[PDB]
RNA sequence: AAACUCCAUAUAUAUAAUUUUAAUUAUAUAUAAUUUUAUAUUAUUUAUUAAUAUAAAGAAAGGAAUUAAGACAAAUCAUAAUGAUCCUUAUAAUAUGGGUAAUAGACGUGCUAUAAUAAAAUGAUAAUAAAAUUAUAUAAAAUAUAUUUAAUUAUAUUUAAUUAAUAAUAUAAAACAUUUUAAUUUUUAAUAUAUUUUUUUAUUAUAUAUUAAUAUGAAUUAUAAUCUGAAAUUCGAUUAUAUGAAA
């Protein structure tokens, strides 16, 4: 959590210069995952360690900001990241139902040419 | 209620003889004292074996009959409590009283 | 149980050689199903060390070769 | 300094308390009123199918003997009947204590504002 | 349930058109989930680490 | 045999109702039970009329689980919000169609043996359907008529029959002579080689002499139509249908009986069930204008849409399955202009009067008389029964020994 | 007693009941259709039976393979097991098991029961 | 008509209590090609939405048993306190502080 | 060493524009107890005391980790690693098939069962959880078949949403209510009867065998179909009909 807390800190702090009005940190349940094993190499399956790992999660949300605006704060939050600290971004566009000019797989491909090759092609001979 | 208490605190036996591994020459059977937990436990189970040699299917309908003959004074655990109570009255000597 | 949908479990086999000249087909596929056409032939079957000399008949349709060529020797106890 | 603010009746004088029992949590609105009872919308008899929890849930009313003084909005979540039961035991309990502060020695010496702390234990 | 299965047949095939969707009436294996499932091939590939590592 | 004549070998729900548990309660004087004067029983306990009584037993207007053991004969308290205000509405409304609903246990077979009450006191026939499952559930013997095209049963037509007799005074079913005639063969054991056939002759014999007809298993399903036929063609005598636990038929559209493709038979196809439903559909129209359908459901059968969405308390849901939804039965109960009278939860009053009773009944735990004050042990069994439950009070009274 | 093609049954018994549980071949969905198929409602016991009714069961147990018809056509299909020399032959031939369960424990019932002759 | 059969081809992807419509794709390799993609058949459902010349499905009722669905595996708390419980009189009354009015003029 | 700690618990502050909603929550920080006080009694080293009770205050009742020494030359060279010694066309390496699943007896640990304080059905405005999982995926709803009105169960078809406090695995289950339940003539049925009517009573029929295995139990086995996989023969899982052992 330390890095996490502290690096958030500095995001919100970011983004009141650049104008972003911006929430949190909002804490988010903190995943636990859990490991046990048998402390002997080979025998003994009686005395067993346990062994966790936590995933702190922190959820800050942006408003009524420009799309060029969000860009630069990713950016320069990017430029100075923390050690172990990891970064999720959602963005959310509104559009209009209709747009100008818009916002075959590999399996495909070879069942055609196999369907093709001889050794099927003599098969399908009707 | 009132009757279910009035037959657990006459069916139940004020003392009990226990034996004592006491010594490596044979144990000695003293009586001893019962609280009520352990006297309501003593009676119980009179009445619940009693209970079972009932003919109803349904437990509650054994039981109800067995604490209804029990309460009108007809129960065949009185005897046990006789018989416990002998006992204790010929090993009153057995007593330590400290 | 294989799923009948699915069909055979067809295994490449020289069987071509064995019916225009009678010769025996050694094989290991061991998982092979018999197939009609097989019926008549002679089949060698690995069972892991020798290879069981089998004939195939009518009643044999449908089985895989694995079922007639036994791998382990009968228990026998030193009574 | 302290960190206790005297607890006080809201706008519409109820007294909010919440109660932990297990994994279970309740959270009630208890209002002067003439015994009138809901457990998350629904009648006690419905919500609560055995007599021992709601007797459970009637007892701190019964030790003030104020059971036909208080409407009770109870709402739970989490664990079984008998946690969610003793969950709003628990908080009937807390709550009660703003409508006469002089009756918590009574409250506490019944057992109802004692959180059990007992829950399922990991074998060690 | 009222609704009558050609009714109901109509908008299955109309709703699979506009979504580009299969639609098989009949319930024949097609197979369409063998050419659909992801290709694990990269993940499997690379388990004991990436080879060109400076030696 | 290990079973004595008196042994109790039932379970305990059986044995209590069985066991004539109540002959060592009390004798208690109370007020008797009479709807043109109710002013002067309203909000109080009262016993029914010996003729009342007598009519209900035969109706199965008492069942078992209603705690009728502990008094000498099953009471009722008069209420205005249920009692009152039900019988007044059956009295003005020009319909007469009810269906009576509420929470599980709250008195809904309380309610309808007050209603049987008051239609024996206002000289009214009443049949009676207590236990529908009785028809639904198999256990009875079934046979297709051609003539009828439904599938009668005729070991249930043969009970039916005869509760309709022994439970309603002869003298309104001597008064409706026959409207046409009837022939049926004859099953009478005295007679039965000599005479082929019994034939009912109209305006010479009545309704109560063709309750009496003793029929082949075969022919009882033509007797069955018969009397309904001449119960709802004639004007004089007011006919009072009822139907306890209705919401098993609702909820059970396909009886246990399987036809011979092993397919199990609709509820419809049987008489009984479409007898039943022809009466609340309106298709059976009774001649007489004081006639009534009171339909009551249970809370111990499965609940689903169907009767919310014949009542109107749900828009109706096309997607949902037959086995939640039966949109035949609704509508049949919408063409009858069925309307709902949900029994209301007992206020802290009535609760005081009920508890007043039982202590003079002699009911009561010693916990809840002696060191306890009159008004914390009403406030504390108005809580603990979820303010009103009639049957959750008297287990708070009766069967809470913790 | 009632006494359908040499079974005894005992009054009391439910037919549908009775009829999966006498008859070789027949369990619980074939001997409802039996029911269904002869106007026997679903819970009728046997001492209610007439005798036309006696006899229409025995005629509709008469046009199925039940008793020793059913109980050859497992013996021969056992039998075909063995001709054929199939591993799963020989294990009906040795009294073992014939579907995959190990033998170095347990493996009693098939030592009982398991033979090309079986019940 | 148009909005009702508009729901009707959505199926599942359509939410009546929330009125929300929400189809997602991954199925190409760049976020641009599937933001096309879900655009383009944005496109053909409104339109096959708006012409109304051959079927309307006016007959066909909305189906939301997808919807019920989802809402079984919701904790659903919809209740509030009774309004005619309220007791506004027994709330505390603001009491009269001399020094704070004091120290406001 | 103990403690000081960390967890749990109680409380306070901060964070969430309370639609990622569980605010009855999430998780950061801080506080709290190794509880405290008064009185009587019994002992004492009798005093500024312990054991006890009584009264008062309090949410306060549980845990983890916490290191030093020695032994069994206890297990492991088969998690990997080292010396010595041995193999080097083989004691190294690859492929196909087989084996590790054999079966007289014996032993350990489990599962299921041997019926009525207990098993089976049914319970849709859906009684009531927690902790986890889903990019080497979790799979909704619907439709089709088994299969019957439908539900239920299984599989196929199709692949909605979600790579997640959002969607899915997943409507927890027992509980509770109703019905049913062999042994059990304690039943069922036919008549009559009732102020027990889902029921009572009467008279007839309802079996014989039987220390015993039923409508308990589900081993074994026949046939058909399905799932995963390139492949289910030795040797996998599931379903249907039939089989129905021991106990
Ligand atoms: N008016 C009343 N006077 C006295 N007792 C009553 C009254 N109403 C109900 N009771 C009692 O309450 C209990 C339940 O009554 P009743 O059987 O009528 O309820 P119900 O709602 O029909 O039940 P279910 O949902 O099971 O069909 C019984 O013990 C009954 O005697
Ligand atoms: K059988
Ligand atoms: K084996
Ligand atoms: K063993
Ligand atoms: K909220
Ligand atoms: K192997
Ligand atoms: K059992
Ligand atoms: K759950
Ligand atoms: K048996
Ligand atoms: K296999
Ligand atoms: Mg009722
Ligand atoms: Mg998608
Ligand atoms: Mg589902
Ligand atoms: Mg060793
Ligand atoms: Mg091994
Ligand atoms: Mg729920
Ligand atoms: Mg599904
Ligand atoms: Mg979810
Ligand atoms: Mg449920
Ligand atoms: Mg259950
Ligand atoms: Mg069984
Ligand atoms: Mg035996």
């Amino acid at each position: 959590n330390e890095n996490l807390d502290f690096y958030s800190d500095f995001i919100l702090r970011t983004g009141y210069y650049l104008g972003i009005p911006l929430t949190g940190p909002k804490p988010l349940p903190t995943r636990r995952e859990r490991w046990t094993v048998i402390k002997s190499p080979f025998v003994h399956a009686k005395s067993k360690e346990n062994f966790e790992r936590h995933t702190h999660k922190r959820l800050i949300r942006a408003w009524d900001t420009n799309p060029e605006v969000l860009q630069m704060l990713i950016a320069y939050i990017t430029k100075h990241s923390m050690a172990g600290v990891g970064m999720k971004c959602n963005f959310f566009q509104r559009s209009e139902i209709s747009l100008d000019l818009g916002s075959t797989s590999a399996v495909g491909q070879k069942v055609l040419e196999l369907l093709d090759s001889p050794d099927f092609k003599k098969h399908l001979e009707k | 209620i009132q009757a279910l208490e009035k037959s657990l605190d006459e069916l139940a036996p004020l003392m009990m003889t226990k034996t004592f591994n006491t010594g490596v020459a044979k144990a000695s059977v003293i009586p001893v004292p019962l609280n009520k937990r352990q006297r309501n436990r003593i009676a119980w189970n009179w009445i619940v074996q009693s209970a079972n040699q009932r003919v109803s299917s349904d437990f509650a309908v054994r039981l109800g009959e067995e604490l209804t003959a029990i309460a009108k004074g007809t129960s065949s655990a009185f005897e046990k409590r006789d018989q416990i109570h002998k006992t204790a009255i010929a090993h009153r000597a057995y007593i330590q009283l400290k | 149980s294989r799923s009948v949908w699915k069909g055979p479990n067809i295994v490449p086999l020289p069987i071509r050689e064995a019916m225009t000249k009678g010769t025996p087909i050694r094989t290991n596929a061991r998982a092979a199903t018999i197939l009609p056409q097989f019926v008549g032939l002679k089949f060698q079957i690995h069972n892991g060390k020798e290879y069981v000399p089998i004939e195939i008949s009518e009643d044999m349709v449908g089985h895989k070769l694995g079922e007639f060529a036994p791998t382990r020797k009968r228990f026998s106890y030193t009574q | 300094s302290n960190n206790i603010k005297i607890k006080t009746l809201d706008e519409f004088g109820r007294s909010i308390a919440v109660g932990k029992r297990k994994s279970s949590t309740a959270k009630v609105f208890v209002v002067r009123g003439t015994g009138e009872i809901l457990v998350n919308g629904r009648q006690l008899n419905d919500y609560f199918l055995k007599m021992k929890d709601r007797e459970s849930i009637m007892y701190p009313l019964q030790v003030i003997e104020s059971v036909g003084k208080y409407n009770i909005f109870a709402t739970t979540s989490g664990g079984g009947p008998t946690g969610q039961a003793e969950s709003i035991m628990h908080a009937i309990a807390k709550a009660l204590v703003v409508f006469n502060p002089l009756l918590k020695s009574r409250l506490h010496k019944a057992g109802v504002l004692t959180r059990d702390y007992r829950h399922v234990e990991r074998k060690k | 349930m009222n609704v009558p299965k050609a009714r109901l047949l109509k908008v299955a095939e109309l709703s699979a058109k506009i979504f580009d969707q299969n639609f098989n009436p009949s319930g024949i294996r097609t197979g369409s989930k063998i050419l659909n499932e992801r290709l694990k091939g990269p993940s499997v590939a690379s388990y004991y680490g990436n080879p060109d590592i400076l030696k | 045999k290990r079973v004595t004549p008196g042994s109790l070998y039932k379970n305990w729900t059986n044995t209590t109702h069985t066991a004539q548990l109540q002959q060592t309660a009390v004798p208690l004087a109370l007020p008797i039970f009479n709807f043109d004067d109710i002013s002067k029983t309203l909000n109080k306990v009262v016993s029914y009329s010996n003729k009342q009584y007598k009519s209900l037993h035969h109706l199965g207007s008492f069942k078992k689980s209603q705690f009728n053991e502990l008094f000498q004969k099953p009471v009722c308290l008069v209420r205005e919000d249920a009692t009152n205000s039900f019988l007044k509405k059956l009295v003005s409304h020009p319909v007469k169609k009810f269906i009576i609903t509420g929470e599980p246990g709250v008195g809904k077979t309380v309610l309808l043996s007050q209603a049987h009450a008051y239609a024996v006191d206002s000289k009214q026939i009443i049949i009676n359907i207590s236990y529908p499952e009785l028809f639904l559930n198999g256990r009875n013997d079934f046979s297709y008529d051609d003539d009828l095209k439904l599938f009668i049963q005729p070991m249930y037509l043969k009970k039916l029959i005869r509760k309709i007799l022994k439970a309603n005074d002869p003298a309104l079913l001597k008064s409706i002579e026959l409207s046409k005639d009837y022939k049926f063969s004859n099953a009478n054991p005295k007679n039965a080689s000599v005479k082929p056939f019994v034939t009912l002759n109209k305006t010479k014999n009545t309704v109560l002499d063709l309750l009496s007809v003793m029929t082949h298993p075969h022919n009882r399903g033509k007797l069955m139509k018969a009397i309904i036929d001449e119960l709802s063609v004639q004007s004089k005598v007011p006919i009072m249908f009822t139907v306890d636990n209705f919401s098993k038929v609702l909820t059970t559209a396909y009886s246990a009986y399987r036809n011979t493709e092993n397919k199990q038979i609709y509820s419809l196809d049987l008489q009984m069930g479409k007898l039943m439903m022809d009466i609340i559909s309106g298709e059976t129209k009774f001649a007489n204008g004081e006639s009534s359908t009171i339909l009551a459901i249970s809370g111990v059968d499965r609940t689903n849409k169907t009767l919310p969405v014949a009542l109107g308390k749900i828009p109706v849901d096309p997607y949902v399955t037959r086995y939640h939804y039966e949109p035949k039965f609704v509508e049949l109960l919408q063409k009858g202009n069925v309307t709902e009278f949900e029994v209301p939860k007992l206020n802290k009053q009535e609760v005081n009067e009920l508890i007043d009773y039982y202590k003079q009944s002699n009911v009561l735990l010693d916990k809840d008389i002696t060191g306890k004050k009159w008004e914390n042990l009403i406030d504390e069994k108005y809580f603990l029964s979820g303010n009103g439950n009639p049957r959750e009070l008297l287990k708070s009274l009766v069967l809470s020994h913790r | 007693v009632v006494h359908i093609l040499g079974k005894g049954f005992k009054g009391k018994e439910v037919i549908k009941i009775a009829l999966a549980s006498k008859f070789y071949g027949i369990g619980k969905t074939t001997a409802e259709k039996i029911c269904s198929k002869l106007g026997l409602y679903p819970w009728m016991r046997m001492h209610q039976l007439s005798e036309p009714q006696i006899m229409s069961i025995a005629s509709e147990l008469s046009t199925m393979t039940i008793e020793g018809d059913a109980r050859a056509i497992v013996k021969d299909n056992i039998a075909l097991k063995r001709k054929i020399g199939s591993y799963s032959g020989m294990r009906h031939t040795l009294h073992l098991p014939v579907r995959g369960q190990h033998t170095r424990n347990n493996a009693k019932t098939a030592r009982k029961l398991n033979k090309i002759d079986r019940r | 008509k148009s909005l009702h059969k508009f729901r009707i081809l959505a199926r599942s992807r359509y939410d009546h209590t929330t009125d929300i419509f929400k189809m997602s794709s991954d199925k190409f390799e760049h976020a641009s090609q599937n933001a096309r993609y879900l655009h383009d058949i944005l496109q053909r459902l409104l339109a096959e939405s708006k012409d109304l010349t051959e079927d309307d499905f006016s007959d066909v009722p909305l189906d939301t048993r997808h919807t019920i669905a989802k809402s079984l595996r919701k904790k659903k708390r919809d209740y509030e306190f009774p309004e005619h419980w309220k007791r506004p009189e027994d709330a505390p009354k603001k009491k009269f502080d001399i020094v704070d009015q004091l120290l406001s003029t």
